[PDB]
């Protein structure tokens, strides 16, 4: 007997390349800034006195 | 007369002492520095 330690099965499985990816809260496009200014009442008359 | 004590028939271990299981690689190549292409 002793069939060369009769055949044993190979190793299947491991259905994944160990990358374990996955990204958290990624970046977001900057809000094009609203240039600061000041409301006002530009008219025509400023001090007619 | 029938065979003079075969010493382990020169050796028992067949498949035992061969490939055991597929590998996982030193590391699946680590992706470079990705993320935010900040612009605009």
């Amino acid at each position: 007997g002793a069939p060369g330690a009769p055949g044993s099965q190979g190793a299947p499985g491991l259905q994944g390349a160990p990358g374990a990816p996955g990204s958290q809260g990624a970046p977001g496009l900057q809000g094009a800034p609203g240039a600061p200014g000041s409301q006002g009442a530009p008219g025509l008359q400023g001090a007619p006195g | 007369p029938g065979s003079q004590g075969a010493p382990g028939l020169q050796g028992a271990p067949g498949a035992p002492g061969s490939q055991g299981a597929p590998g996982l690689q030193g590391a699946p190549g680590a992706p470079g520095s990705q993320g935010a292409p900040g612009l605009q």
